[PDB]
This record gives C-alpha cells, structure tokens and sequence, in this order.
C-alpha cells in the first residue's frame, strides 16, 4: 500500500557531489 | 557553471545511451570533462571553440570562470600528462595544467618504447584507481607517431548512510525487456529517503546518500509500463535539478529494493565528441593544437574512457579514467 521503489526493471542512476550539484558517475542499468 | 557541466553529464549520458542501446552504461562526466579541458588550455582557434561549446563553455568569459573555479568516505582525482621526451611543450601550456588540475608532465619514449609507455600510463591509472581501471589505453592506441598522453582517473567508494541488512538481499527477476526477465540479488529496506514521483515523464526519483550525506546515488526508475527511452529522451539537467528540489523530492518513507550490481564500461569517445560538435581537433591540418607545442602538425589521434562501478549492501565503489592521444600528424 505504502511507497514503493522496486527498482527490478532498466533505470538511470548517477552520483553526485551534493552540495556542489555536481554528477560524478551515470549510468544505465539495463539487464545483470 | 554547475549548469554548464551538468548538461555535459546529461547530454553525454543521453548519447552513450542512445548508441548503445539494450546495453549497461556507465561513465564519469568529470573524468571525461577533465581530460577534454586539459587539451582545451593547448588549443586554439576553432579547434578550441568547438571544446568549450561541448562543454557547454559559450564564451571566453565562461571558459576563463570555469578553470578559475578549479582554483577553490574517499573521493579522489589525479591528472598527468605524458609527453615524448624528444620533444619540448609549451611552458604556458604545462603551467596550466599544474595550476588547474596539479597535472605534472611525466616524459616516455613514445618513438622508441611505445608498448613500454602505453604499459607505464597503464599501470599509473590502476594505481590511482585501486586497481579498478586496468588496460585504460588499448593496444595500437600508442605509437611511434603518440606525442602527448592526457590523463584524468577517479576514485570513489563510500558506505551508505543507511546501509541495506545482506540477511534479506534475495534473488529476484529482473525484466530485461517485455519477453525476457533475468535474476539479480535484489537488496531490501523499508526507511526514509527523499523521493520524487516525476509526472512528467512517469518515473520516480530516489536518493540514497552516503555517509555524511556529501554524495547520494539519485536513481530514476521509470513506472512499471513506461519505456525508459522515452525518460531519456525527455531528461535534461534543468528538469533533473528540478525534480531534486525539496518541493518534488520530499522525505518518504519508502520500501526499496535495489539490485546489487557491478559494471565495467570502456568506451571510444571519438563518435560522441563529434555528436558535441569536435570536429577540427580529429583532422590533419585543421587541429589547432598550437598553444601546446611550437610543433604544428599535432592531432587528436584517440580518447578512451573507461569506467567501474560496484553497488551493494555496504555501498559503492567506482573508478574510471580517460586518456586523450595527441599525435603528431
Ligand atoms: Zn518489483
Ligand atoms: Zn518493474
Ligand atoms: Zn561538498
Ligand atoms: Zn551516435
Ligand atoms: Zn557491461
Ligand atoms: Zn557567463
Ligand atoms: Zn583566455
Ligand atoms: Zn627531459
Ligand atoms: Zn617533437
Ligand atoms: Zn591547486
Ligand atoms: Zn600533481
Ligand atoms: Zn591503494
Ligand atoms: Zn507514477
Ligand atoms: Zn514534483
Ligand atoms: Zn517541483
Ligand atoms: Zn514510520
Ligand atoms: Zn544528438
Ligand atoms: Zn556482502
């Protein structure tokens, strides 16, 4: 019922320096 | 500034994605965007003009705040240069490179022992990338005609702020696509994030930070029956920033399950650059590579990226690093 994050299908996904709004990495997870 | 070079990561990840499709990616703007920089402060002319507007540097203005912006868990950077020994660059050229990303030049035998130097530049990025980034430079990328060698590596590995318990990480299906499904080791935990639902494009926005909460990995994961080719192709830096205001990424708390997952990535990003529009820097006699060397028949003979990247119940680790190959022409 409650929110729910299932990431088991392709998503985007970054990591960024927070303070800066800088993206570091970014990718696509497509398939395992 | 910030929205200079996050709409290079934006538009880079938008290409690489759309040339490599079905297919896992991964990559570092900065790393890429580093190296780009470093052979920018050796340009000149249109050969410069079409680096800066790749990096979203629209005028001279822009391209001199940018590097006076350098001036000011463990993540880490290192640039070096690597230069044939018979050869002299520019003083002005290796100064800002010092000056701007603490770049030394370091002298090979390109002539001579080109196999030896692609081995030494080789064994200097895994050094700085923990071993992560093995074989940046692949065979034939360095030669007798290899002049300058341009090197950004990266390394980061962080422990979540709230890591996942591994007791209830379990094997799951992983739709690839609407007819095919593979299993991953799902990780799991109900706990209270910022989260976004983004209407516009259907998906939803998690961040989950990490310790200290300095850097988050941010995933956009598109609703159950939305492609995600048309998430990317609505995506820009300028919504991406939207959608992470507090106003639209509120704290929630949320069941989460994400995959356990580990990339290794290599690209050449000669056709990506020319998407950006870099297209002089690639040709003999219209590269103008002047304000690195006296020398002028240099060109942009080859840039290679290479990244990892290891998401579990601890946390994350990634590396990558990108070689750009002057030659002389
Ligand atoms: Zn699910
Ligand atoms: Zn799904
Ligand atoms: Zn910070
Ligand atoms: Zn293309
Ligand atoms: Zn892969
Ligand atoms: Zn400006
Ligand atoms: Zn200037
Ligand atoms: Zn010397
Ligand atoms: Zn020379
Ligand atoms: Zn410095
Ligand atoms: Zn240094
Ligand atoms: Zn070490
Ligand atoms: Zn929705
Ligand atoms: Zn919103
Ligand atoms: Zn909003
Ligand atoms: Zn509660
Ligand atoms: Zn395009
Ligand atoms: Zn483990």
């Amino acid at each position: 019922s409650g929110p729910r994050f299932c990431a088991d299908h392709p998503f985007l996904f970054f990591i960024r320096h927070n303070r800066a709004n800088s993206i570091l990495f970014c990718g696509r997870f497509s398939s395992p | 500034l910030s929205n200079a070079s996050g709409t290079f990561a934006i538009r880079l990840l938008k290409i690489l994605c759309q040339d490599n499709p079905s297919h896992n990616v991964f990559c570092s703007p900065v790393s890429i965007s580093s190296a780009l920089a470093m052979v920018l402060l050796g340009a000149k002319g249109n050969t410069a003009t079409q680096m800066a507007q790749a990096l979203s540097l629209n005028t001279e203005e822009d391209i001199h705040r940018a590097f006076q912006s350098l001036l000011t868990y463990l993540l880490r950077t290192a640039n070096r240069l690597f230069g044939e020994k018979t050869c002299q660059f520019l003083s002005t050229f290796k100064e800002s490179c010092l000056q701007f990303y603490h770049a030394e030049l370091k002298e090979l035998s390109f002539i001579r022992a080109a196999e030896e130097s692609r081995k030494h530049i080789n064994t200097w990025v895994s050094k700085k990338t923990e071993g992560k980034i093995e074989e940046l430079l692949p065979g034939s990328s360095i030669d007798a005609e290899t002049r300058l060698v341009l090197v950004n590596a990266i390394y980061f590995k962080g422990k979540w702020n709230e890591p996942f318990d591994e007791t209830y990480t379990r094997e799951m299906p992983f739709k690839i696509n609407q007819e095919e499904q593979r299993p991953v080791q799902m990780m799991y935990q109900e706990a209270t994030f910022k989260l976004a639902h983004v209407g516009e494009v259907r998906a939803q926005l998690l961040e989950l930070p990490y310790a200290r909460k300095e850097l988050s990995l941010l995933v956009l994961l598109p609703d159950d029956g939305v492609e995600l080719s048309t998430v990317e192709k609505s995506l820009t830096f300028e919504k991406l920033t939207a959608w992470t205001k507090p106003d639209c990424m509120k704290s929630t708390e949320v069941e989460v399950l994400l995959p356990k997952f580990k990339l290794q990535e290599d690209y050449d990003m000669e056709s990506v650059l020319r998407h950006l529009g870099i297209v002089d820097a690639f040709q003999q006699g219209k590269a103008d590579l002047s304000a690195m060397s006296a020398e002028r028949d240099l060109c942009l003979s080859k840039f290679v990226h290479k990244s990892f990247v290891e998401v579990n119940e601890e946390g994350t680790e990634a590396a990558a690093a990108s070689a750009v190959v002057i030659a002389a022409a």
